C-alpha cells in the first residue's frame, strides 16, 4: 500500500516535473527515485483483474534507465519518459481497480489482490517515497 | 618487474585432462589359514578382503586425519576421463581369450585359477569373464573384481565423467558472441571434427568469493595483472603523422617569438610518437581491467588542460582518483573557462562534495560550455550483463564520436569571449590552444570512435565481472601523452588482429577456469575438514596453498588475517557436486575402511566376569567383541584431550565393568598358558601409575592349532575364557562371483584442448573497418 | 577483593560491536576532509575492522590470562589513582592488534604457582611484621618508655 | 612483522599524503612492542597500577 502510493506519487511528479526545457536541478532528485523504481520493478511479472468483467492483464517490466546527463531536458528525454510513465500509469490504474473491487470479512486491512500482495514484499520496499496525502 | 607480472599470467597452462590408468582399489584379496569349530585347522585357505596397505595410526584424530589424506588422494586420482580399453589386459584362461579390466584383476583371476581348492563352480566363472563390445553404440564392458566400496568409487569415476561431444558448431559457439556477429572478422575452418571427439569445457562460473568486496590488496594484484595483460593486447598505432612534421605545423599555428618568454613554447613539450601509443594502450587497458588512473600534468602547460578536456569528454570521471581529477578540473576551470566570462578565480575548498565541474555547471551563464560541463559531470558507464559477464559499457554518444562535436561547439564559445579582466597576450594564449585543438575536429571524432571500438572488441574477450571499484595503488597517466595522442593520429585504422583477440580470450579463460577449479578444491578440503571434526587443524595451510597455486599472488606478503578471512568466506560456498559425491562415499564407507584392518582396535571392553572366547573360522578363538552394548563407554580421545584421568582411575582402582572406546593397537598373543596366566588385566595398571593412555596396548588372542601347546583346549573340554575383550570387526570373505562387476564405458574417443586452434581467422581491411552503427571508424580523408 | 571485567570483555563478544562501529565509519563519507587523507583514514580503519576474529580471540586470551592470574591474588585489589603512571605507547597497542596470531598462551602451573607463592609470602611477611610492630609499640608504651 | 608492515604501508599510503613517511610505522616489532604491550596491560590490570 505504501509502495503503491509511492509509485503513484512518482508518476504524478514525473508527469509534472519532467517537462520540456526544464532545468535538470529541478528534477535531479526525482530521476534518481524513478530510476530506483525502474531498477526495482524490472524482472517482475504481475497479473491484474479476474473478477466480474474486469479483464485479466499480464504486466512485464523491461525498461531502460533514464539519462542523468542533460542540463535542460530536451524533447527526446520527455518522449521516452512519457512512454515509461504511460506504461506504469496503466499498470497502477489496473492494480488500483483490482484492489478496490475486492474485500474480505476476515482481515480487510490486508491487501487482497495478487499484485498488491506481491508489492508488499521488502524487495519492493525501496520504491517507497514521501507519504504526504 | 612489469614483464614478470606478465609472465605469471601468460603461463597459466590450463588443467591437464587426467586419464585413469589404474582402478583405485583400497582392498585386496588375501588368503588366510582357516580353523575348525574347535581351533583345529580346516585343510583349506580362504581368500578375504584386507587393506592393500595401512597407515591407520592410533589416535582417532590421526585416524580422521588419515581419511582426509585419503580424500585428497581420491581427489588427486579423480579421472577427468577414462578409456577402459587402455587399461584392460587379458586373463590367461578364458574360453574366448577375453580381457579383464586390470592387471590386478588378472592377477586375482590367475590366483583363483591354478589354486588347489578354488572349487569348480568358480573356475567355470573365470572362463566366462569376457569383454562385451557394442561398436554401434560405442559402449564396451570389461569384467572387474572390485570391493563394493571400491566399486562405488569406480562406478562413480565411470558415470560422472567430464567429456562432452564436439563438432564445428560448438567451436562456432566457443568464440564469444560480440566477435561472432562482428562484420569486421571472418572465421573459417579446415577440419570436420568426427562423431567421436570430446573436450572438457572450462569452469566459467563467476566470482563466488567477491574479492572486490574487502580484499583490496589481493584485487589490487588482480587488476595489476589484468592491466599488464590488456596492455600487451591493445594494438600499436599504425601510420601516425610525422612527429617532426607536426611540431613544425604546431609551431606555425602559434607564432613562436624567439625573444619573448611566453606560455606557448611549453605547449610543444613531450609530444612524441611513443607517448602516443603509450597513452592509447593505457587508456584502453586501464578501462578493460577496471583499474583507476591518476593524472600527471604541469599547470602552466595549457595544451595539457585542453587535452584533459578531451580526456574528460571521452572517459568517465569515475576512472580516476578524486585528487588528480579534481585538481585537473580545477586547473582547466580556473585557466580557460572562468576568465572567459570575467568571473572569480573560485577559491575551491579541498573536500567539497561537488567537483569544480559540478559547480561550474551552475555558475556559468552560457548554455554550450555548461552543456558540455554537464555531460562530463554525470558521465558514467552503464552496468551491463551480456553473455553472462559484466561489461561496463560506455555511453552511445561517446562511442559515436558525437560528443567531440558537443565539445567543440562548446569550445568555439570560449574563443568568442573577450576575456574582460585578462590581458590580450593571455587571450592569444588561450585561443591559440583552442585553435590548436579545433584544427583536429574530425581527427578527434575518429580517435574517439577508434578508442571506443577497440574498447568494445577487447572487452568482448573478458570472462570475469568488470567490477568497478576504485583500486588501491592507481597507476600513472600523463597528459603530455594525451596531448601527443590528440595530435598524431592521422588516417590509418588499427583494430586488434583476431589472433591477439583469441590469445587474450584464451589467457582470460585459462586464468578464470584455474581460479574456479582452485576454489572448488579448497572449498572441498575445508568442508571435508569441518564435517569430520578436525578441531586441531589450523587452516592457514589450505588457503596459503590456495594462493600458492594461483600463480599471481605474492603469498609471503599476505599475512594471517586475509588468509583466515578467505577461510571465513570460502566455507560459505557449496561444494561442487563431484567432490560432494566423493565426500559422501568417503563419509559412508570411512567407518568400514577404519574397522577393516589389523594394527587398529576400536575399543577394549574390560568386564571382570569370565567371558568365553568366541570362535570364528580365521582365528580359532578370539576375545573379539562386536558391539559396545551393555557397557559404560568412555571415549579415549576426548580423555586424552582434557587429560582428566579421574573417572577411569576411579573405575580401574575398584573393579567396575568399563569400555574404553577409541582406536588402539594390540599385540597378538597366541599361547594358551599366557591366557591361563591372566594377562588380560595386566596392561591397564600403567594408566593409573603414569597418567597417559598413548602407551595403552591391549591384547587379542589367537588360540589355534598352529599355536604352541593347544592340547589344553583339545584334551580337557575347555571352551576358552578371558577377562577382557578387545573390540575388532571380523574380515569379510572374498565371494568371487559377487565381487565381480562389469565396468561400462565408451570404446574410442579423442580429447581436444585448444578449441581455437581449428579456427582460421581474418579481418576486413581497416580502410573499410566498420563500427556498431554500420559506419566506418576513421572515415577521415 | 577483586577487580573484574564484565562478561562482554571476558568472552570477547564486545569486539563484534567495535568492528560493527568501525566499518560504519568506513562507509562514511566525510563532509569536508580532503579525499586522500579520508581514503587513508578509512582504509586505516579497515586495517582494524578486518581483524574481527583475530582480536575477538585476542581479548579472549588477554581476559583469560587476567582471570588465571587474578586467582593467585591474596591482598585486596584496591583501585586508587597512583601518583606515577606506567606509560603506555599506543604504537605497542597497534603492534599487539596487527601482529597477533591464533596461538594460545596460558600460564604454566609452575609459574602459576610461583606467583601465588610470592604473593602469599609477601602477605605473610606483611602481617607478621605488623604484628611485631604493634607488639613493640604497645609494649614500649605500656612499659613507660617515652624517649 | 615484515608482511604486516608492508600491508599497512600499502593500504594506508603516505607517499601520496604529506605529514611524513616513516614515524607512522614504528609499529611492527615482534617482541619489543606487542609482547611488552601484552605484559604491560595484564600487569597493570593485576596490580591496579
Amino acid at each position: 500500500m505504501d509502495v503503491l502510493y509511492s509509485l503513484s506519487k512518482t508518476l504524478k511528479d514525473a508527469r509534472d516535473k519532467i517537462v520540456e526545457g526544464t532545468l535538470y536541478s529541478n528534477v535531479s532528485d526525482l530521476i534518481q527515485q524513478f530510476n530506483q523504481m525502474i531498477i526495482t520493478m524490472n524482472g517482475n511479472e504481475f497479473q491484474t483483474g479476474g473478477i466480474g468483467n474486469l479483464p485479466i492483464r499480464n504486466w512485464n517490466f523491461n525498461f531502460g534507465l533514464l539519462g542523468t546527463t542533460l542540463l535542460n531536458l530536451d524533447a527526446n528525454y520527455v518522449e521516452t519518459a512519457r512512454n515509461t510513465i504511460d506504461y506504469f500509469v496503466d499498470f497502477v490504474d489496473n492494480v488500483c481497480m483490482d484492489e478496490m473491487v475486492r474485500e474480505s470479512q476476515r482481515n480487510g486491512i490486508a491487501p487482497q489482490s495478487d499484485s498488491l500482495r506481491k508489492l508488499s514484499a521488502i524487495k519492493f520496499k525501496r520504491i517507497n517515497f514521501d507519504n504526504s496525502s | 618487474p612489469k614483464e614478470s607480472i606478465l609472465k605469471k599470467l601468460e603461463d597459466i597452462k590450463p588443467e591437464q585432462a587426467k586419464k585413469q590408468t589404474k582402478l583405485f582399489r583400497i582392498f585386496e584379496p588375501k588368503q588366510l589359514p582357516i580353523y575348525r569349530a574347535n581351533g583345529e585347522r580346516e585343510l583349506r585357505n580362504r581368500w578375504y578382503w584386507k587393506l592393500k596397505r595401512d597407515t591407520l595410526p592410533d589416535g582417532d584424530y590421526d585416524v580422521r586425519e588419515y581419511f582426509l589424506n585419503l580424500y585428497d588422494q581420491v581427489l588427486m586420482e579423480m579421472p577427468d576421463y577414462l578409456l577402459l580399453k587402455d587399461m584392460a589386459v587379458e586373463n590367461k584362461n578364458s574360453r574366448d581369450a577375453g580381457k579383464v579390466v586390470d592387471s590386478e584383476t588378472a592377477a586375482i583371476c590367475d590366483a583363483i585359477f591354478q589354486d588347489e581348492e578354488t572349487e569348480g563352480a568358480v573356475r567355470r566363472f573365470i572362463a566366462e569373464m569376457r569383454q562385451r563390445v557394442q561398436a554401434d553404440r560405442n559402449v564396451v564392458n570389461y569384467p572387474s573384481i572390485l570391493h563394493p566400496i571400491d566399486h562405488a568409487f569406480n562406478e562413480y569415476f565411470l558415470q560422472h565423467q567430464l567429456v562432452e561431444p564436439l563438432n564445428n558448431d560448438i567451436i562456432f559457439n566457443y568464440i564469444p558472441e560480440r566477435i561472432r556477429n562482428d562484420v569486421n572478422y571472418i572465421l573459417n575452418m579446415d577440419r570436420n571434427l568426427p562423431s567421436t571427439a570430446r573436450y572438457i569445457r572450462p569452469n566459467l562460473l563467476q566470482d563466488r568469493l567477491n574479492l572486490h568486496d574487502n580484499f583490496e590488496s589481493l584485487w589490487d594484484t588482480i587488476t595489476t595483472s589484468n592491466y599488464i595483460l590488456a596492455r600487451s593486447v591493445v594494438p600499436d598505432l599504425k601510420e601516425l603523422v610525422s612527429t617532426e612534421a607536426q611540431i613544425q605545423k604546431m609551431s606555425q599555428d602559434l607564432q613562436l617569438e624567439a625573444l619573448t618568454i611566453q606560455s606557448e613554447t611549453q605547449f610543444l613539450t613531450g609530444i612524441n610518437s611513443q607517448a602516443a601509443n603509450d597513452c592509447f594502450k593505457t587508456l584502453i587497458a586501464a578501462m578493460l581491467s577496471q583499474r583507476t588512473m591518476s593524472l600527471d600534468f604541469v599547470t602552466t602547460n595549457y595544451m595539457s588542460l585542453i587535452s584533459g578536456m578531451w580526456l574528460l569528454t571521452v572517459i568517465p570521471n569515475d576512472m580516476f582518483i578524486r585528487e588528480s581529477l579534481v585538481a585537473c578540473q580545477l586547473a582547466i576551470i580556473n585557466t580557460i573557462v572562468y576568465p572567459a566570462f570575467g568571473m572569480q578565480r573560485m577559491h575551491y575548498r579541498n573536500g567539497d562534495p561537488q567537483t569544480p565541474f559540478q559547480i561550474a555547471e551552475q555558475q556559468i551563464q552560457n548554455f554550450q560550455v555548461a552543456n558540455w560541463l554537464h555531460f562530463v559531470n554525470y558521465n558514467q558507464f552503464r552496468q551491463v550483463v551480456i553473455d553472462g559477464v559484466l561489461n561496463q559499457v560506455l555511453n552511445d554518444n561517446i562511442r559515436n564520436g558525437h560528443v567531440v562535436n558537443q565539445l567543440m561547439e562548446a569550445l568555439m564559445q570560449l574563443s568568442r569571449q573577450q576575456f574582460p579582466t585578462m590581458p590580450v597576450d593571455y587571450k592569444r594564449s588561450i585561443q591559440r590552444g583552442i585553435l590548436l585543438l579545433s584544427n583536429r575536429l574530425g581527427q578527434l571524432v575518429d580517435l574517439t570512435r577508434l578508442l571506443s571500438y577497440n574498447y568494445e572488441t577487447l572487452m568482448a574477450c573478458i570472462t570475469m565481472n568488470m567490477q568497478h571499484v576504485q583500486t588501491l595503488t592507481t597507476e600513472k597517466l600523463q597528459l603530455t601523452s594525451v596531448t601527443s595522442l590528440c595530435m598524431l593520429i592521422g588516417n590509418a585504422t588499427v583494430i586488434p588482429s583476431p589472433q591477439t583477440l583469441f590469445h587474450y580470450y584464451n589467457v582470460n579463460v585459462n586464468f578464470h577456469s584455474n581460479y574456479n577449479e582452485r576454489i572448488n578444491d579448497a572449498v572441498a578440503i575445508i568442508t571435508a575438514a569441518n564435517r569430520l571434526n578436525l578441531y586441531q587443524k589450523k587452516m592457514k595451510s589450505i588457503v596459503e596453498d590456495f594462493l600458492k597455486r594461483l600463480q599471481i599472488f605474492d603469498v609471503a606478503r599476505v599475512p594471517d588475517d586475509q588468509m583466515y578471512r578467505l577461510r571465513d568466506r570460502l566455507r560459505l560456498l557449496p561444494v561442487e557436486i563431484r567432490r560432494l559425491d566423493i565426500f559422501n562415499l568417503i563419509a559412508m564407507n570411512m567407518e568400514q575402511i577404519e574397522r577393516a584392518s589389523d594394527k587398529i582396535a576400536q575399543g577394549v571392553i574390560i568386564a571382570y566376569r569370565d567371558m568365553q572366547l568366541e570362535r570364528d573360522e580365521m582365528y580359532g578363538y578370539v576375545n573379539i567383541a562386536r558391539n559396545l552394548d551393555g557397557f559404560q563407554q568412555i571415549n579415549l580421545e576426548e580423555l586424552m584431550r582434557s587429560g582428566d584421568y579421574a573417572q577411569i582411575t576411579n573405575m580401574l582402582l575398584n573393579n567396575q565393568p568399563v569400555a574404553l572406546v577409541g582406536a588402539l593397537p594390540f599385540i597378538t598373543d597366541s599361547s594358551v598358558i599366557s591366557l591361563i596366566a591372566k594377562l588380560d588385566a595386566t596392561v591397564f595398571a600403567q594408566i593409573v601409575k603414569l597418567r597417559k593412555v598413548d602407551t595403552l596396548k591391549p591384547i587379542l588372542y589367537k588360540i589355534n592349532s598352529d599355536s604352541n601347546d593347544f592340547y589344553l583346549v583339545a584334551n580337557y573340554d575347555w571352551i576358552p575364557t578371558s577377562t577382557t575383550k578387545v573390540y575388532k570387526q571380523v574380515p569379510q570373505q572374498f565371494d568371487f562371483r559377487a565381487s565381480m562387476h562389469m565396468l561400462t564405458s565408451n570404446l574410442t574417443f579423442t580429447v581436444y584442448s585448444d578449441l581455437l586452434a581449428f579456427v582460421s581467422a581474418d579481418t576486413v581491411e581497416p580502410i573499410n573497418a566498420v563500427a556498431f552503427d554500420n559506419m566506418r571508424i576513421m572515415n577521415e580523408l
